[PDB]
């Protein structure tokens, strides 16, 4: 079309429809990463459980349903410069 | 703080100030929650009685928005050692809770392992306080902040006349005239990660301020996260 990598689907000015776990224009980049790369996509804390990333948050945040983002529980969560 | 710049409105909201019998600031602190302040153990021995002021930006005027809290419990690290300043850390529980507001907000305590690999491996942290704006000058009436490069442990040790324990780190400049100073002790050293500031150090000691060949010495907060959690678990009186 073999430009799409890691069993990605090629269409066409070609496009790649990547398998889950892969990204980039040609599905050449693993989305699955440990904490050493982009903080494992965690907003705050990152730690590994069995070759897998688990994100967490500091006091006055809850972990979003997506398991990456940290949601404040009020207007004064820790570590944010105060806007108002 | 020698060099650096004044904190703008809301920029350094976790700064606390320890004020003595005369209501003069003598050391800094970091707000950790409504009831808890992080400071240096050595500061405790430098005033007969003390209280904690939060939300102060200029000490010369009562701008409003400042609050003074009385200390309920002083939790000095029992291993604090006077001749080395090893274990230079203390937590204070306040009698009345801090009302978080503009310029008054807690800094985050990081997870230990993540802090080691993600915060301590950054180029810089930020130190702040009301301390002397020069080694030979006078204490600032205005809260200042200063970005300080992390210095590797070996360079830290060989720069210093005195022992650098594993519970200390160096931060600052070799010859550039920017440092923390006297009066900043106890205050925050924080490291930013994705727009969120985490407590990484406590202003501890140094030879002079902004001396050539010397750095600022900070209590290494990662060594003490477990101890801080335990001190904060106590909560109020039974
Ligand atoms: C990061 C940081 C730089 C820094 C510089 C400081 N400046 C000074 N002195 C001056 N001009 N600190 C002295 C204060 C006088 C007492 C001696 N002292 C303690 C000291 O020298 N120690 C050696 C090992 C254990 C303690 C200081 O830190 C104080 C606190 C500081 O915190
Ligand atoms: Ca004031
Ligand atoms: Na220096």
């Amino acid at each position: 079309c073999s430009p799409c990598q890691n069993q990605g689907k090629c269409k066409d000015e070609y496009t790649c429809t990547c398998l889950e776990g892969f990204e980039g224009k040609n599905c050449e980049l693993f989305t699955r990463k440990l904490c050493s790369l982009d903080n494992g996509d965690c907003d705050q804390f990152c730690h590994e459980e069995q070759n897998s990333v688990v994100c967490s948050c500091a006091r006055g945040y809850t972990l979003a349903d997506n398991g990456k983002a940290c949601i404040p529980t009020g207007p004064y969560p820790c570590g944010k410069q105060t806007l108002e | 703080i020698v060099g650096g710049q004044e904190c703008k409105d809301g920029e350094c909201p976790w700064q606390a100030l320890l004020i003595n019998e005369e209501n003069e600031g003598f050391c800094g602190g970091t707000i950790l929650s409504e009831f808890y302040i992080l400071t240096a153990a050595h500061c405790l021995y430098q005033a007969k009685r003390f209280k904690v002021r939060v939300g102060d930006r200029n000490t010369e005027q009562e701008e409003g928005g400042e609050a003074v809290h009385e200390v309920e419990v002083v939790i000095k690290h029992n291993r604090f050692t006077k001749e080395t300043y090893d274990f230079d850390i203390a937590v204070l529980r306040l009698k009345t809770p801090i009302t978080f507001r503009m310029n008054v907000a807690p800094a985050c305590l990081p997870e230990r392992d993540w802090a080691e690999s993600t915060l301590m491996t950054q180029k810089t942290g930020i130190v702040s306080g009301f301390g002397r704006t020069h080694e030979k000058g006078r204490q600032s009436t205005r809260l200042k902040m200063l970005e300080v490069p992390y210095v590797d442990r070996n360079s830290c040790k060989l720069s210093s006349s005195f022992i650098i324990t594993q519970n200390m780190f160096c931060a600052g400049y070799d010859t550039k005239q920017e440092d923390a100073c006297q009066g900043d002790s106890g205050g925050p050293h924080v490291t930013r990660f994705k727009d969120t500031y985490f407590v990484t150090g406590i202003v501890s000691w140094g030879e002079g301020c902004a001396r050539k060949g010397k750095y600022g010495i900070y209590t290494k907060v990662t060594a003490f996260l477990k101890w801080i959690d335990r001190s904060m678990k106590t909560r109020g009186l039974p």
